[PDB]
């Protein structure tokens, strides 16, 4: 559900939980793209 | 193209001519109005709202 | 999908389609812009060799 | 970022020869015009499309992401 | 997708990629044939996978 | 019990959300930043 | 935000006729044929073929606006000559010329090894 | 309580105020009888706007709150319906001063003067944008408005010719 900017490792944290990366002290905590199907056209 | 106007090729436009990417950033904070009270980032469910 | 270049340039089967006619100024369709000499300013086209001057 | 797939003016595919263009510039140490002519670009539209392109994709990939 | 590029950008680049169309006459427009979910009778499906190590 | 305080998207602009990040402010309060990317093609009204 | 439907340019709309023929009161034996979802490509060729016929007197094609894929051809012929017959003859001649050109090109390509 | 307000006197009694006072209210009941009561006699105020009550007139045309109706018999009083009772309707008329212009009449004696597609990804089948992912915004009836993912435009297309897909 979330990834680290540097480590790029999944966290899958829940509510009322720290937003800091477990592996490193960086806490950017980027989120991966949605699993929903997405379509684009060259037009 | 009068009055300094111009005519641009539609084929070139759709083929990759002067295409642009626009990025807009929105920022949100849970600024506290009073101690012990803070905002929550959750999907509204229409209950008590 | 099957389509034509009119809908989008990506379907264009040909890049450049050169079309020419009347190399020598026989029909007077074009009035060459000249300052000293029309022939000197404008070099002869490649196809000119295929028609009588 | 990447070389355009097709020329804006005519639509000729010029992205295949971009790597060949770089190799000719570096490996053979040929000038821009001679290399472009060897690649088979007659119209100056493709000449300026290839010559004027800048490889920002390599710059972007320098970062860790 | 996690490349530095954009999904729309890569889609546009892929659109310009030439594809073999010798048997285009045999192929039929999707809007013509009564199909569902881009049937192969009117469309060609490919898959792209790539990642460095 | 609570009042909605969501940030609606711009009425006159639309596009595909590109990235979303969550961090902590100087005081530790939760902070969110969402960047939306749109592809704009030249049109008649566009100025060059 | 409201760009025209690109596919609609070459595709007929719902409940739209490909050709609309109406009479013209400007001159005797004058007709107007509105071609829908067509460009200069066919109109210019049809008009040129019509002008090549002696019986045809006037044949002019006009495009109202680039936005709309549509044009109007005004055709006036001699008395007793239905414009539709002249248009059909011109189209048949165009088809014959195109077929002859295709056959000649195929023969030339076959003759040449490359 | 203000003038013309609907007061629920009891579980089965509903009245309309014709003279709103401080603690004394004159109200006409469904039977047309006008009586004076105290503030405590009113259990609660019925919200006409939020009241989903409808009746059938003599001609069969549906009548709702606020619709202008004219009596078929009597004085042919014309007025706007404020509230609809099970067997009676309260109508206020600006041309009548008696009882503050509010009168109770039988409905038969007057004449009038859930989208599953929404919020789900769809693909069009028979159109110029067939096979294109779209998000349904709203439906106006027999037509569904969908925003295309790859195009910044909303198009209205019949829902029957669209195929629905799972969230993922
Ligand atoms: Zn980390
Ligand atoms: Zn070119
Ligand atoms: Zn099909």
């Amino acid at each position: 559900k979330y990834i680290c900017a540097e480590c790029s490792s999944k966290l899958s944290l829940s509510r009322t939980d720290a937003v800091r990366c477990k592996d490193c002290g960086h806490r950017i905590l980027l989120k991966a793209r949605t699993k929903r199907l997405v379509q684009f056209e060259a037009r | 193209n009068q009055e300094d106007s111009m005519i641009m090729n539609q084929s070139s436009i759709d083929r990759g001519l002067f295409r642009s990417l626009f990025f807009r950033s929105y920022m949100d904070q849970e600024k506290k109005y009073g101690m012990s009270i803070t905002e929550t980032f959750e999907k509204p469910q229409r209950t008590n709202t | 999908k099957k389509g034509i270049a009119k809908e989008h340039a990506k379907w264009g089967p040909a890049a450049a389609i050169e079309f020419e006619y009347d190399p020598w100024n026989k029909l007077k369709h074009t009035d060459y812009w000249y300052e000293q000499d029309s022939a000197k300013e404008w070099p002869q086209s490649k196809n000119c060799e295929y028609e009588d001057p | 970022m990447i070389v355009p797939v097709r020329c804006f003016s005519c639509g000729k595919v010029v992205g295949d020869k971009w790597e060949s263009y770089l190799n000719l510039l570096q490996e053979d140490e040929l000038d821009e015009g001679t290399a472009l002519s060897r690649l088979g670009l007659k119209r100056y539209c493709c000449r300026r499309m290839i010559l004027t392109h800048v490889d920002l994709i390599e710059k972007f990939l320098r970062y860790n992401p | 997708n996690t490349t530095v590029l954009a999904d729309e950008f890569i889609a546009h680049r892929l659109g310009l990629i030439p594809l073999q169309s010798m048997d285009i006459e045999q192929l039929e427009y999707s809007r013509d044939c009564f199909c569902e979910d881009h049937c192969d009778k009117c469309s060609v499906v490919l898959t792209l996978q790539a990642f460095g190590e | 019990s609570k009042r909605d305080a969501s940030t609606p998207l711009r009425s006159t602009e639309n596009g595909i959300v590109d990235q979303v990040l969550v961090t902590t402010n100087q005081d530790g309060l939760k902070f969110v930043k969402v960047r939306v990317r749109t592809t704009k093609i030249p049109q008649i009204g566009d100025k060059f | 935000m409201n760009a025209p439907d690109r596919f609609e340019l070459f595709l007929l709309g719902e409940g739209e006729s490909k050709l609309k023929i109406d009479p013209d009161t400007k001159a005797p034996n004058a007709v107007v044929i509105t071609f829908e979802k067509e460009d200069h490509t066919l109109g210019n060729l049809i008009r040129a073929e019509l002008l090549n016929d002696r019986k045809v007197l006037f044949a002019a094609y006009k495009v109202e606006h680039p936005f709309f894929a549509r044009f109007k051809l005004r055709i006036q012929t001699t008395e007793g000559y239905d414009p539709k017959d002249a248009l059909k003859n011109a189209c048949n001649s165009i088809i014959n010329k195109l077929g002859a050109l295709k056959t000649n090109f195929e023969t030339e390509w076959n003759l040449q090894t490359l | 309580y203000a003038l013309h307000d609907i007061v629920e006197l009891s579980a089965k009694n509903v009245a309309c105020i014709i003279q709103a006072g401080h603690d004394i209210f004159k109200v006409i009941d469904e039977t047309g009888k006008v009586s004076t009561i105290t503030k405590g006699s009113i259990l609660s105020k019925i919200n006409t706007a939020r009241a989903r009550v409808s009746s059938v007139d003599a001609n069969g045309n549906e009548i709702k709150i606020g619709d202008t109706i004219v009596e078929k018999v009597g004085s042919r009083r014309e007025g706007q319906v404020l509230y609809i009772q099970t067997q009676q309707i309260f109508v206020v008329s600006k041309k009548i001063v008696e009882n503050a212009g509010v009168f109770v009449v039988n409905p038969s004696n007057v004449e009038a003067v859930r989208e599953v597609a929404l919020g789900k990804t769809v693909r069009i089948r028979s159109a110029g944008y067939k096979g294109q992912l779209g998000i349904v915004k709203d439906v106006n009836g027999d037509k569904a408005t969908v925003e295309l993912h790859s195009k910044n435009k909303h198009i209205t297309i019949d829902k029957h010719k669209l195929t629905y897909y799972n969230r993922e």
